[PDB]
């Protein structure tokens, strides 16, 4: 349509991304440590998990 | 003047609010064993000779 | 939105008649099957033919499922 | 593997014959309440 | 001194069921939505006492299913009210959606999410229940879901390892899938006081789709008394199935015990999960059937956007509606299609028409609207 | 007037030869409909059943007053004297409206209430702003109690 | 925009027009909107002459469906007669609209 | 002054059609089963 | 403490409210006799046994 | 245009736990009757994993 495009909304989409991304990145993460996910526990190997 | 010209029971049954919810507890009588004719009657009439009361009197005097 | 509230009319009257100053089925047989035909005339032209179309796939699915398996 | 079949087809005649007294009767309580709405008339009189 | 309008409790109940202003021409079709609140206090009763009385253990189950109905005092028509009584949900739950998208009650946007929520929820809880009895069909149709959830390509391998138990099928296998069915209709309850929390904001739409504000009348007495006698009148049907003929929509082959040394003829599920299952054996891959399944249930929260007609209901729409028919008659041939064996006619029409499906919807429907628009000159 | 729910209200008791009208008339806004219906009809039931000996000692005192305070005046009483002699075919003098007004007591008026207003059906006019007016099924219903 | 077979799409804009049926209940095509916060303002903005006309053909039109009743072939709201009456005042309030949205995107 | 309330003969009950003389007398001889529709409701309502 | 109830004119409002009262105090004497099938009043009646 | 305001769900919180209007003076006597609606979602937890085993 033309309701959604111009130079409004993707320059309110500029300082939005990082928000987007830590938005994302919390819910990349943020998934590993409630449903146990073994496969991501792995890559930093500092934290240990099961005892 | 022509129609049914008898009693109105609607100045004391059902007008209360109280008795839309009532007869589940007040309304709630005098139609089981008017009810089990009909019931008990032709399921018995349909099915005769194949229950058990009606072949039980052969095994029962010795 | 409660009752006093909800619109704004002007200039119309309405005129009902209480419940016991009338009969209880005023026209039922004589009335009744003309007014449904007249709504199943309308409303079959739109909902039956999808519905035939379902049936030459099924009559037709199940004639080569059972010549499937035979010569 | 069915041993409550006559039991069954007996209970379900208990209860067609309180169907063809209740649903008569909860049917003219709603035929009662809706001849207000069912007969009214309406008209617009706009001055001229 | 009205105590119906004061009093703290009564206030409330009163707003929403007697002093509540609906309109005049409301049809039956509307009568369904009380009919889904009547059909889900049924099944949590019934449930209930079946609960008492069941074991979860794969050696001691499909024994503790034929007690209720041979020893258990009246457990022959509590168990069949409960296998009878979700078919009656299911007829119920399809006639109101296409309600609904018949008349454009969509337009309410925040009572029509909560709806596709509601037919998620309700659709994983009859399939956790099935498995239950663990018969020949319980068992045959939770691997063949679980091979489709092991496809997920991040997390699949690692979940099914968790609701079997960790391990195949075992003690602790159907403690999870018991677990899961008590819980979820107490989800579907909260889900649905949320539902009608939303269309109290505007009242309810009308076959005409015409706001009715000039013409509302009183809740009481005049849809108290209609929706009562639609109750009683889904009781007479309900109670026909489980007097007449308890078996009519099972199948036999969940009377045989589960065990893998042997196997079924066919693999079928109820009727009412037969549209869903003609669509996963139509793609030939384990990631495009998994993708395609949900998103046949998905696509409801596209109707809002995809609407692009100037009239709001289909009453006077008479080229959209011979479309909405075609949907209706191709959920039906989905139906068949869903429980005949994979051979060469039924995967010819299962994939020939899992594309309309999608076409209809996506494509089909909004470029009808708009000749429609033209037609009326805007 | 201690909730300001009307303008005025009054009640009308309408005569004719083989018939009448018994009743009332309000006037008030638009909000405030659906209220005054609800207290007015709540009071007709209180005298069908209910109705003490005080109240009816001081409508019968009211209805004397009313009486002699209509003829004051060549003109009144020559129009209670003109009409008298086409209703009742005599003039009724207030001696014989007093011996009649002296009867009347509680179980009078609770029979002759219930007689007239009891579960019957009136007849509604309305006027203005009027979407609170209730439902004539709703007006029907209130011409019952709920305990008596 | 054809000029020679218009004949052909006259015929199908006045067949849908009857095989709809909101002239069946006596309405005009403007009742049948749908009432978005556009259409909300245009009704705002009538004469009141044009706005007591719509909620009277409205309300006897929702009466008749409660009957499941059509009015007779007499009353039926004709192709050439049907007044655009909201056409005019919806146009304007979607062009206020359009133009704070392109100063927005200033 | 120039409207009638219209006539209802239509859905009249079969006796008040003729609106001559039934005043206050013929309110019961109108009347005593309908009522009782809702009486033999309860004894269906009841078991 | 409940001299609500002390008057000359409230004890008008009971003695035509025991006449609809007399009859709810049998509405056990028809309604539980029914419901629980009690032993009490059964052969009490000729016709229901 | 505050959404704590006129969202139809996050009206009904907001006039209940938010903005309602509390004495300042409350003492730690008023604490106990938010304690019991604690230890009532805890036996229903606890009492739903026992009713699995017994
Ligand atoms: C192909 C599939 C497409 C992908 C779909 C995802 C994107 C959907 C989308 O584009 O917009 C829809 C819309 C997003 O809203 P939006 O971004 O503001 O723009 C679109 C419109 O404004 C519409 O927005 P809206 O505000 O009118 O929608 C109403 C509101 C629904 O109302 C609510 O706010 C929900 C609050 C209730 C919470 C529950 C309370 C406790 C019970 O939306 C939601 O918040 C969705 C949550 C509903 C589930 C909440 C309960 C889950 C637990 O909402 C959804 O994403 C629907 C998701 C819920 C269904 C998912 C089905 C289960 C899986
Ligand atoms: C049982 C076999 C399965 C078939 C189910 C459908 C049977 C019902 C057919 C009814 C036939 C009929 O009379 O249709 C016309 C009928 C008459 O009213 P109209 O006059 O057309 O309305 C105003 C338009 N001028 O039209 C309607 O009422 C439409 C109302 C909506 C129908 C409600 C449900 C329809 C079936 C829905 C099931 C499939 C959709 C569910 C989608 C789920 C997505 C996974
Ligand atoms: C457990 C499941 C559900 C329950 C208990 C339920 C309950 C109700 C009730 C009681 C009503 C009001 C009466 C009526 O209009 O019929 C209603 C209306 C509505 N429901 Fe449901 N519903 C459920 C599922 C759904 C689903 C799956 C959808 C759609 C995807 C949906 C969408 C709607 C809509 C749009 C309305 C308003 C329709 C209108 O007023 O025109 N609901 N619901
Ligand atoms: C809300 C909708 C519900 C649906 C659609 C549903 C569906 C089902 C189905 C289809 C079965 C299989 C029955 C069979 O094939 O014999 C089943 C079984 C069972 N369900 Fe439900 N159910 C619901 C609610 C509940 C609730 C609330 C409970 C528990 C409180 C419950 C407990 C059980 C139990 C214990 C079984 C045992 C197996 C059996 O008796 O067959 N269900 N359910
Ligand atoms: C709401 C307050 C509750 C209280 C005060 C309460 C109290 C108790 C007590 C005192 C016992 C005996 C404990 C013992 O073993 O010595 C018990 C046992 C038990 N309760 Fe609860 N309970 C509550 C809620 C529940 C709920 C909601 C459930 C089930 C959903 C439940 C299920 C059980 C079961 C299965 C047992 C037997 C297991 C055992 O003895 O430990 N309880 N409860
Ligand atoms: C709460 C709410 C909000 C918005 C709309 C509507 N509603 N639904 N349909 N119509 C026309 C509406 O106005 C409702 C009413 O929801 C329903 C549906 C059935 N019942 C019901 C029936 C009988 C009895 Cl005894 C009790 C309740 N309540
Ligand atoms: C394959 C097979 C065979 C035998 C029985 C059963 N089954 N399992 N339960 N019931 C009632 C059955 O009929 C099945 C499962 O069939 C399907 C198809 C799609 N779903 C499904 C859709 C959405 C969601 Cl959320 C969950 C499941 N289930």
């Amino acid at each position: 349509l033309s309701r959604f495009l111009g130079p409004r909304y993707r320059e309110l989409a500029r300082n939005w991304i990082p928000t987007a991304s830590m938005w994302g990145a919390v819910g990349a993460v943020g998934l590993v440590w409630a449903t146990d996910w073994r496969l991501i526990l792995d890559w930093v190997p500092y934290i240990n998990g099961k005892f | 003047a022509a129609p049914t010209l008898t009693a109105r029971l609607y100045s004391l049954l059902f007008r209360r609010t109280s008795t839309f919810a009532l007869t589940i507890a007040v309304g709630a009588l005098f139609f089981e064993r008017a009810f089990d004719q009909g019931a008990d009657a032709i399921y018995e009439h349909i099915n005769q000779g194949k229950l058990w009361k009606h072949i039980k009197h052969k095994y029962e005097n010795k | 939105r409660e009752f006093g509230h909800l619109t704004r009319m002007r200039h119309v009257i309405t005129y009902s008649l209480s419940p016991f100053e009338q009969r209880a089925f005023p026209h039922y047989f004589t009335k009744g099957i003309p007014n449904v035909l007249r709504r199943t005339r309308a409303c079959i032209l739109r909902v039956a033919p999808p519905f035939v179309v379902f049936y030459l796939v099924y009559t037709w699915g199940t004639q080569e499922f059972e010549k499937s398996k035979r010569k | 593997s069915e041993p409550e079949h006559d039991h069954r087809k007996r209970m379900g005649l208990k209860m067609l014959m309180m169907m063809g007294l209740l649903l008569p009767l909860v049917y003219a309580m709603k035929r009662h309440k809706w001849s207000v709405l069912k007969s009214r008339k309406l008209a617009y009189r706009p001055p001229k | 001194t009205n105590i119906r309008k004061s009093h703290p409790l009564m206030k409330i109940i009163n707003n929403a069921f007697i002093d509540l202003p609906a309109p005049s021409n409301i049809s039956s079709w509307w009568n369904f939505g009380s009919l889904l609140g009547i059909c889900l206090i049924l099944q949590i009763l019934t449930g209930l006492f079946l609960a008492m009385h069941y074991t979860s253990d794969t050696t001691t189950a499909f024994s503790s299913v034929t007690h209720i109905c041979r020893d258990v005092n009246y457990g022959w028509v509590i168990r069949y009210l409960h296998a009878n009584g979700a078919s009656m949900f299911f007829i119920c739950l399809f006639i109101h959606v296409g309600r609904g998208l018949y008349y454009g009650s969509y337009m309410f946007l925040e009572t029509w999410n909560i709806g596709v929520v509601l037919l998620f929820t309700v659709m994983a809880t009859a399939f956790m229940g099935y498995v239950l009895p663990w018969g020949q069909m319980s068992f045959w149709g939770a691997t063949v879901i679980t091979n489709l959830l092991s496809a997920i390509p991040y997390i699949g391998t690692d979940l099914v390892e968790w609701i079997w138990g960790g391990f195949s099928v075992d003690k602790a296998t159907l403690t999870r899938f018991f677990a899961f069915h008590f819980i979820l209709p107490f989800i579907i309850t909260a889900l649905a006081a949320v539902h009608l929390l939303f269309l109290h904001e505007t009242g309810s739409n009308n076959p005409t789709g015409i706001s009715s504000d000039m013409d509302k009348i009183p809740f009481h007495p005049y849809y108290t008394i209609k929706d009562i006698l639609g109750a009683l009148f889904m009781m007479l049907i309900l109670l026909i199935l489980v007097l007449f003929s308890p078996d009519l929509l099972g199948d036999p082959d969940n009377y045989t015990p589960a065990n893998p040394l042997n196997t079924p003829p066919h693999i079928k599920p109820e009727w009412y999960f037969l549209f869903a299952y003609a669509i996963l054996r139509s793609i030939p891959n384990k990631l495009g059937g998994v993708l395609a399944l949900v998103a046949s249930i998905l696509i409801l929260i596209l109707m809002p956007m995809l609407h692009t007609s100037k009239q709001r209901s289909m009453m006077f729409r008479p080229l959209s509606q011979c479309l909405f028919w075609m949907l209706v008659a191709d959920l039906i041939t989905l139906t068949w299609i869903g429980g005949q064996p994979v051979e060469h006619p039924f995967i010819i029409i299962g994939q020939l028409a899992s594309i309309l499906y999608f076409l209809i919807i996506l494509v089909l429907m909004p470029i009808t609207s708009i000749i429609e628009n033209n037609l009326l000159k805007w | 007037a201690t909730r300001k729910l009307c303008q005025s209200f009054q009640t009308f008791n309408i005569c004719y030869a083989e018939t009448g009208l018994l009743g009332a008339h309000f006037v008030c806004d638009n909000m405030s409909i659906d209220d005054m219906m609800f207290f007015l009809q709540g009071q007709w039931m209180r005298l069908c059943t209910s109705a003490t000996e005080s109240e009816v000692v001081r409508g019968k005192n009211i209805l004397r007053n009313a009486l002699v305070s209509h003829l004051d005046g060549t003109t009144p009483v020559c129009e209670d004297i003109g009409r008298s002699l086409l209703t009742y075919g005599r003039r009724i003098p207030l001696a014989e409206w007093e011996s009649r007004i002296a009867e009347v007591d509680a179980s009078v008026v609770r029979e002759v209430c219930s007689k007239y207003f009891y579960d019957q059906c009136p007849a509604v006019a309305g006027l203005g702003p009027i979407e609170q007016l209730p439902d004539y099924n709703r007006i029907r219903s209130g011409m019952f109690w709920l305990r008596f | 925009a054809v000029a020679a077979s218009s004949k052909w799409l006259e015929g199908i804009r006045k067949w849908y027009y009857n095989a709809a049926g909101f002239n069946k209940l006596g309405l005009m095509r403007d009742d049948t909107i749908y009432e978005d916060d556009d259409v909300k303002e245009a009704i705002r903005r009538l004469p009141e002459n044009l706005y007591n006309d719509r909620v009277f053909r409205i309300k006897r039109a929702l009466d008749l469906t409660m009957r499941q009743q059509i009015l007779p072939k007499e009353q039926w709201t004709k192709y050439e007669e049907d007044k655009f009456y909201l056409e005019p005042y919806l146009k304007e309030v979607i062009r206020e609209r359009k133009e704070r949205e392109e100063w927005a995107k200033k | 002054t120039d409207i009638r309330v219209p006539d209802f003969s239509d859905y009249r009950r079969a006796e008040v059609l003729d609106s001559t003389k039934s005043s206050k007398e013929s309110s019961d001889a109108r009347k005593g089963f309908s009522y009782l529709i809702t009486a033999t409701t309860t004894v269906g309502v009841a078991y």
